[PDB]
């Protein structure tokens, strides 16, 4: 267990423990005796409220339901999975990140003739604007996007919301790396399409300069994107041009880490010859405001410094 | 930014005598009671830790022989507790607890591989149980479960790496399933997929590497992923990937050793997520496996890979190559 910060307190809790037993025990006799019936439902639905990690139980709930459907008539089965939905929600409400729950939502939904998808791209909105690192409800989300066949670029105009009303924001450019690539396929991003990402990104970084996500998804966009040295003009003036923009981000936070990397990837990308001195110089400035990755850094530049002998021996 | 301040008053020393006190008298009822529903996990972590500080042997064998025994079911698969749901997670963590007591002959082996076998999807994935839950945690132990029971061709090997390799990310990391954020837990569950199955040259350990490392706070704890407060067990979770990957160098290791000390309880013994919360098996478990890989001397060598004693692997030759 996290985040557990160290009489009626005491022994109240002896009285949730000495139900929660008496319920675990019904349900499990109930089970012996095969009685799949409500009132399990019932029983579980005290349990798995404060104890939704306690697989078993969903399910036991699933076996009901399951068992339920043969001899209900369809009006019953409907209502059964409609309350359902509603124990999942209120569910959800008091631990927003449990497996098993989110599971057993995934499990339900795909049962059912029937289901109402747009409804729960809503759930996945709401859980989301509480808490936009969610890393369930973003499953949830995309197995959703998926069942109802909600096209890449409405997903891509959902991310674009999230990140420039906040902040908190990896999780969302995440899911961006993944639907940008299925706009654009192949069997590595189109140059249009990676300018345009690299100018929302560079004003993501600039707006909030402290703000990792955007110096990670910056870093793979300068790979995918490319191709190499073979630059256009167009990029390459871009990327001199956040070259520039990250030196007087330097003078603005000088103890900001990100910018010096990135002013070192950007040279890469640009010329890593004719830029070598400023590189090493980048490096010690780097290390002295990043201790802790001096070994990374290191290494870094060693590879570097590799690539730059084998660059001088094909001349 | 988010992260711990440590107090000056942190411990900052290793108190094994305590700890070992603090596992052998554990569950003699709250919470506890509670998590039942992963006993069979918390008896692995208790015993591992123990093993790890020498001192397995205070712990009851013949007890948890039984236990096991009984936790296996018709399928050939292993539930947290009797009466309980048989689940991968569980059939990995009594066949890592029988691997300790050289007694795998307690359990049913072929059926637990026949139900390995059958959790397997179409695309390579696996399922946790019969109920269909996906994820790359489950390839992990699905495959790792095979590894120490000899097993591993029992599966479709090729088809588990492109589903494990599908779930790899823009910033090297892994995720739960295909597309998902990746996090240290899974990329632990990832890397140690693919040391098991010889496929760590399909990591970019570079990125990867650089994406660990920067998991590691001004406090000197990790996290397990950005933005996000340090816990102890990212000490296990973050540098068994790193040193998988041959990166562990990546990481301040002296601010790292601090920070974990720091999250022992003096008093009760024990290691807790962060400093002055409240102590647990799991916590310390990972706490001393870290410790471990980072060359703690009074600490057996770890495996980054099992998360078992490494003189264990050795006995039963099954020791996966790391990136060098
Ligand atoms: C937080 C950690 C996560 C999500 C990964 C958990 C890993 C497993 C359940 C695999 C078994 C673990 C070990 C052998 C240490
Ligand atoms: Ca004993
Ligand atoms: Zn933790």
């Amino acid at each position: 267990m996290h985040g557990r910060l160290k009489e009626a307190k005491r022994l109240e809790r002896e009285q949730k423990l000495k139900l929660y037993q008496s319920a675990t025990q019904a349900v499990f006799q109930k089970r012996q005796a095969g009685e799949l019936d409500e009132s399990v439902l019932e029983l579980t639905s005290q349990i798995l409220g404060a104890n939704p990690d306690f697989a078993t139980l969903w399910n036991c709930r699933r076996e009901v339901l399951q068992h339920l459907e043969t001899e209900k008539s369809p009006e019953e089965s409907a209502a059964l999975v409609k309350a359902e939905l509603g124990f999942l929600e209120s569910c959800l409400r008091v631990n927003p990140k449990s497996y098993g729950t989110w599971h057993h939502r995934c499990w339900l939904l795909s049962r059912l003739p029937e289901p109402n998808w747009a409804r729960e791209l809503e759930l996945c909105a709401r859980f989301l604007e509480a808490d936009e690192r969610n890393f369930h409800c973003w499953d949830y989300r995309r197995f959703v996007a998926a069942q109802a066949a909600v096209a890449p670029a409405e997903e891509l105009a959902f991310t674009d919301s999230l990140i420039t009303r906040n902040f908190s924001n990896y999780s969302s450019w995440h899911y961006r790396s993944c639907l940008l690539p299925q706009l654009h396929p192949q069997p590595r991003l189109p140059e249009n399409v990676l300018l345009k990402e690299l100018e929302l990104v560079q004003n993501a970084f600039f707006t909030d300069p402290n703000d990792q996500s955007a110096w990670f998804y910056h870093r793979w966009l300068l790979g995918a994107g490319s191709g190499r040295c073979e630059l256009s003009v167009e990029k390459s003036t871009v990327l001199q041009s956040e070259l520039e923009s990250c030196k007087e981000l330097q003078e603005l936070e000088p103890e900001n880490k990100w910018c010096l990397l990135t002013i070192i990837l950007l040279m890469r990308a640009l010329d890593p010859l004719l830029y070598e001195k400023e590189t090493l110089q980048y490096f010690s400035t780097l290390k002295a405001v990043d201790p802790m990755r001096a070994a990374y850094l290191d290494d870094l530049r060693s590879k570097f410094l590799l690539e730059n002998s084998v660059l001088k021996m094909e001349y | 930014q988010k992260d711990v301040t440590i107090k000056s008053d942190a411990p900052d020393t290793l108190l094994l005598e305590k700890h070992a006190d603090y596992i052998a008298s554990y569950g003699s009822d709250y919470e506890y009671c509670m998590s039942e529903y992963l006993r069979m996990s918390g008896v692995y972590w208790g015993l591992t830790v123990m093993d790890l500080m020498g001192q397995l042997h205070r712990m009851n064998k013949e007890e948890i022989l039984v236990f096991i025994k009984s936790c296996q079911h018709e399928c050939g698969g292993v539930s947290a507790s009797i009466g309980h749901d048989p689940h991968l997670l569980y059939t990995l963590s009594a066949v890592q607890i029988l691997t300790l007591y050289d007694s795998i002959h307690v359990i049913n082996v072929d059926k637990v591989v026949a139900y390995v076998q059958s959790l397997q999807k179409e695309d390579g994935s696996f399922a946790g149980d019969i109920w269909g839950e996906i994820d790359t945690r489950f390839s992990f132990c699905a495959v790792a479960t095979l590894a120490l029971l000899g097993k591993l061709d029992a599966i479709n090997v090729e088809k588990a790496i492109e589903f494990v390799l599908s779930c790899m990310n823009f910033d090297g990391g892994f995720g739960c399933r295909p597309g998902s954020e990746s996090h240290a837990g899974q990329i632990y569950c990832c890397t140690g997929f693919l040391a098991i199955t010889s496929q760590l040259h399909q990591v970019n350990s570079d990125l990867l590497g650089w994406w660990l490392c920067e998991r590691q706070l001004p406090s000197g704890g990790l996290n397990g992923r950005p933005e996000k407060l340090p816990d102890v067990c990212y000490s296990w979770w973050v540098l068994a990937s790193l040193k998988i990957i041959g990166r562990l160098h990546w990481i301040d290791r002296e601010k790292l050793r601090s920070f974990i000390l720091a999250c022992q309880d003096e008093e009760t013994g024990g290691f807790a997520d962060r400093p002055g919360d409240m102590v647990d098996p799991f916590h310390t478990l990972f706490g001393i496996a870290g410790l471990s890989l980072l060359g703690e001397e009074q600490i057996k060598p770890v495996s980054p890979v099992f998360c078992m004693p490494e003189e264990v692997l050795q006995r039963v030759n099954v020791q996966p190559e790391l990136v060098s």
